[PDB]
DNA sequence: GGTTGGGGTTGG
DNA sequence: GGTTGGTGTGGTTGG
């Protein structure tokens, strides 16, 4: 996260670190959404152009962490993956459209002060909250500067941008399944998501019911924190019907 | 059910240092 | 067919 | 101590 700052303890209890087993390294962010379900970005698991193709067998999720490296004793929980569910319409050739995946844990994680699931939005929530200028909050252990590696979870607050501006910003083709967010070049304040931050949630707090909703997923962006450049985020609601269908079918 | 509320913030009637900034942009 | 087999965990 | 114990130099882990 560029231009961020350290998370407060328990500030982002839904944050999930996606960790490959060997060589032991951080891959991506992710978010706890139930006690058995973690939501990430697809490209974290399957990006052929980078020869990236991971199996449930290959990875761990670490839940409730604050420090990037250290093993939090009596804080962090470590889950095993039972089933990756990459989106059937996920396009990795064109423009990372539908960059989303659902992971089911072998065993439910027990919630604590540090571990807690975020909410997913509905028509009303998405409708009243996804307007341009409205700010959300991006979290991760990714790169501080474009080339990073903080030793502690990072937070930045970024405003939703309107689709016209998103378009003119990149040569890459946009779909409706994406929103861009970030500061315009005259706006004096800056910040962005970066490499290592994918899968991580874009949350907003509701003024109605006082809850945190995951509206997005760090997906992509050319560079980190360039002027006139904006980070792009998977549109969590527009895929919610799939998220629900999946969980309804392979849960209960 | 329980989702969206933090054991160390919402549930203890405390806010984080920056969440106001989010609420002010509505 | 396709970034892929015969609506769908899924657009056209 | 800490977001957490306790001979364990570390440890599944820094300072
Ligand atoms: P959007 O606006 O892009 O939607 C465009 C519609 C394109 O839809 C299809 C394109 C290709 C194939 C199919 C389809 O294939 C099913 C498997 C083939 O089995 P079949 O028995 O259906 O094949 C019959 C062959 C005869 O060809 C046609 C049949 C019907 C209609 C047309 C047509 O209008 C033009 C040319 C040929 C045929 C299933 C569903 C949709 C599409
Ligand atoms: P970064 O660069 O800050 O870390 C470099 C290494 C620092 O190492 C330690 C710092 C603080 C604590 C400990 C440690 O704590 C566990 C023991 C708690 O106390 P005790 O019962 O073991 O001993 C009583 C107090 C001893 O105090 C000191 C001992 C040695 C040196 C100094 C000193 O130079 C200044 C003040 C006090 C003491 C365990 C291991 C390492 C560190
Ligand atoms: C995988 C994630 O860690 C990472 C997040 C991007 C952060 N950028 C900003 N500014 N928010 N995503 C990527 O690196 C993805 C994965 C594949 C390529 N990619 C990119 O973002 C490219 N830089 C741009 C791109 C290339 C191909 C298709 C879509 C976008
Ligand atoms: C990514 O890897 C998986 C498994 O390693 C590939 O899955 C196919 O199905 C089984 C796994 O049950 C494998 O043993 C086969 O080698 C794969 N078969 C096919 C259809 O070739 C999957 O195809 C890989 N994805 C890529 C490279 O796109
Ligand atoms: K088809
Ligand atoms: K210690």
């Amino acid at each position: 996260i560029v231009e961020g700052s350290d998370a407060e303890i328990g500030m982002s209890p839904w944050q999930v670190m996606l960790f490959r087993k060997s060589p032991q390294e951080l891959l991506c962010g992710a978010s706890l959404i139930s006690d058995r379900w973690v939501l990430t970005a697809a490209h974290c698991l399957l990006y052929p152009p980078w020869d990236k193709n991971f199996t449930e067998n290959d990875l761990l999720v670490r839940i409730g962490k604050h420090s990037r490296t250290r093993y939090e004793r009596n804080i962090e929980k470590i889950s095993m993956l039972e089933k990756i569910y990459i989106h059937p319409r996920y396009n990795w050739r064109e423009n990372l459209d539908r960059d989303i995946a659902l992971m089911k844990l072998k065993k439910p994680v027990a919630f604590s002060d540090y571990i807690h699931p975020v909410c997913l939005p509905d028509r009303e929530t998405a409708a009243s909250l996804l307007q341009a200028g409205y700010k959300g909050r991006v979290t991760g252990w990714g790169n501080l500067k474009e080339t990073g590696q903080p030793s502690v979870l990072q937070v930045v607050n970024l405003p939703i941008v309107e689709r016209p501006v998103c378009k003119d910003s990149t040569r890459i083709r946009i779909t409706d399944n994406m929103f861009c967010a970030g500061y315009k070049p005259d706006e004096g304040k800056r910040g962005d998501a970066c490499e290592g931050d994918s899968g991580g949630p874009f949350v907003m707090k509701s003024p109605f019911n006082n809850r945190w909703y995951q509206m997005g997923i760090v997906s992509w962006g050319e560079g980190c924190d360039r002027d006139g450049k904006y980070g792009f985020y998977t549109h969590v609601f527009r895929l919610k019907k799939w998220i629900q269908k999946v969980i309804d079918q392979f849960g209960e | 059910a329980d989702c969206g509320l933090r054991p160390l913030f919402e549930k203890k009637s405390l806010e984080d240092k920056t969440e106001r900034e989010l609420l002010e942009s509505y």
